[PDB]
């Protein structure tokens, strides 16, 4: 044996490499929007109760597909007129259930849309598609 | 080492970047801001 | 406590967490795990 000794070793390496993009499949995308909440309108008069909005609850799994997700196309029932196409329009990005503490998470505002200021009617046939960059749409939620 | 901020406009560096209200709607809708380099001032060095 | 006078201490935000906004129960089961640093997690609390 020779030249015994007890050095300090200092070294920091953190992360060394980043995660990829990973762009999330259609079925991905469409688990995403699986949790839902409407966001209704009651004035009172004789149970007029109709819709706001609509909410999509952020889960533990979905962050990265909901951020992939804008210009949501809805189509739906108007009071007077049937159902028909209301337009596209990009999304919100409003607080969960309107809840100060929740988190922010994709918003479609129904009252934005391509309607003449007719509600939107609870209860009947409502489609909102989702269209990604791609420019390919997928329907996410179905109501009839 | 770390990226270096750019967040004031004016020429001593006192006064920030604003965006509008439909601008910052653009934003909460996932769109992105690029940045192009248009120019670029530097020196080179010679002997006295 | 939501004294002005009491200083400020650790407190976890129930209602900020990833449920779908319901309540959660008193007198029911109720775990909270606290994290090292060193992604060591230890039962601080338990209720039945």
């Amino acid at each position: 044996l020779d030249n015994l000794s007890i050095t300090e070793l200092n070294s920091t390496p953190e992360i060394l490499d980043e995660p990829e993009v990973k762009i999330p499949t259609d079925q991905e995308i469409m688990d995403a929007h699986k949790i839902y909440f409407a966001d209704l309108n009651f004035n009172p008069s004789t149970g007029n109760t109709y819709i706001n909005g609509m909410y999509f609850a952020p889960t533990q799994t979905n962050k990265e597909a909901l951020d992939y997700i804008q210009k949501y196309r809805v189509e739906a029932t108007l009071q007077y007129s049937g159902f028909k196409d209301i337009g596209t329009k990009d999304k919100e990005m409003r607080n969960y259930l309107g809840d100060p503490n929740q988190p922010k998470t994709n918003y479609v505002n129904l009252r934005s849309y391509f309607t003449g200021g007719e509600n939107i009617m609870t209860y009947k046939k409502l489609r909102i598609y989702a269209i990604t960059p791609d420019d390919r749409e997928l329907l996410v939620l179905s109501v009839d | 080492l770390s990226p270096l901020a750019l967040n004031t406009m004016d020429q001593f560096s006192s006064r920030l970047i604003p965006i509008n209200y439909d601008q910052l709607k653009k934003l909460d809708a996932g769109k992105q801001i690029k940045l192009e380099t248009t120019q670029v001032s530097g020196n080179f060095g010679t002997k006295n």
